[PDB]
């Protein structure tokens, strides 16, 4: 009996690490848009340092950005694996791996 | 009850900030991607403990 | 990633589905060839003392 | 202890005939449709979380 | 811009309709394979016991 | 890990032949044209500097 | 030690046939996108340093 | 420069990438052929003996 009750566990819990693999996975996916976000505002900032670019271009500048970081903003605030928002609050996800408690 | 506030004045330094972010980004990439491997190498744990 | 994670638990790998069907089909063809030799135990017994 | 009106050696090897069959329309059901998961299959996490 | 759109709407890629086939096709085989077991499934009890 | 009801290999390895194809796209895009910026080439600064 | 409940023959070489799944998603993974590091890839050195 | 590094770290030439693919699928096909063999292994016993 016991040696089926760990194998039960085992199994179950081998099934249940999967899914954190999963949403390592979903996080990273929203992290690389966000580095790919961020790289381009990087570039826009190098770009803005000029004492050439005018005024009129540094508003179109900073309409870019704010949209990037309203999107970086957006992008990790409603994100969620099972209803789970992964980016917005943070906490830890405890993962059940192993028939012991 | 929290919204980016306008700007007071223009960025001291562009970059400094921008280096800070993908630091904070990159690094907890990084640590997220580590414990994929913690649980890939758990899951071959538990498939030899499990025969 | 959500197809990866409803796929492990709705599909099952055969590759343990093929080998429980065939332990099954062993019990099967097993439990009834005993079967038969537990019909005709008690025949042999009451035929042969009568 | 050699009874023929009532076979109680026959009785218990059938039953086990019995659930191997159920296991062996388990493993074929899965293997041709594809999916674990039906019913009765996994009752409340795995319909449910599908 | 308009093709574009009525194009997403009607046309489908092929990339996943070849892999739903395939998939379909392995399902057939599979089923077939399996429906021919079930079928003599019952003989071998039936004919073996009797 | 042997599935046939969805293959997980197949989905990640399309998305990567997509991903390719808009890259061609862009490509041929900026050849025929001369030119590279379109739209959103890029938002702001080459838009409105140009 | 010839028992038909439980192989334990078959589920060794099943696991290693689940190995050497991984082991061609992998390199597939790789050959369609055209780069060794996505995310586990490499932890910290590749994807940081990247 | 930094592209030749960074080059490195992230493209993984394929050269080695589809002898792997290559191994990896010799591996499957040996595995599949070899799990078979595990399967009908216990059922000659069992049916030749009984």
């Amino acid at each position: 009996n016991r040696f089926t009750a760990n194998i039960k566990g085992l199994t179950q819990a081998s099934r249940n690490a999967n899914d954190g693999i999963s949403i390592a996975q979903t996080t990273e996916g929203a992290l690389n848009e966000i580095n790919n976000n961020l790289q381009r505002v990087r570039e826009l900032a190098v770009q803005s340092a000029n004492s050439t670019n005018s005024q009129s271009d540094l508003d179109s500048i900073q309409a870019e950005i704010t949209q990037r970081l309203n999107e970086i903003d957006r992008v990790s605030g409603q994100t969620q694996f099972n209803g789970v928002k992964v980016l917005a609050q943070d906490n830890t996800l405890t993962i059940q791996v192993g028939a012991n408690d | 009850p929290e919204l980016a506030e306008a700007a007071a004045k223009t960025t001291e330094n562009p970059l400094q900030k921008i280096d800070a972010a993908l630091a904070q980004v990159d690094a907890l990439r990084s640590d997220l991607g580590a414990v994929q491997n913690r649980f890939n190498s758990a899951i071959t744990n538990l498939g030899n403990t499990v025969n | 990633n959500l197809s990866e994670v409803r796929s492990r638990i709705e599909d099952s790998d055969y590759a343990t589905e093929v080998s429980n069907m065939s332990r099954a089909q062993i019990l099967q063809q097993a439990g009834t060839s005993v079967l038969a030799q537990a019909n005709q135990v008690p025949q042999n017994v009451l035929s042969l003392l009568r | 202890a050699q009874v023929i009106n009532t076979n109680s050696l026959s009785l218990l090897t059938q039953n086990n005939l019995n659930k191997s069959q159920s296991a062996l329309g388990t493993a074929i059901e899965r293997l041709s449709s594809g999916l674990r998961i039906n019913s009765a299959k996994d009752d409340a996490a795995g319909q449910a979380i599908a």
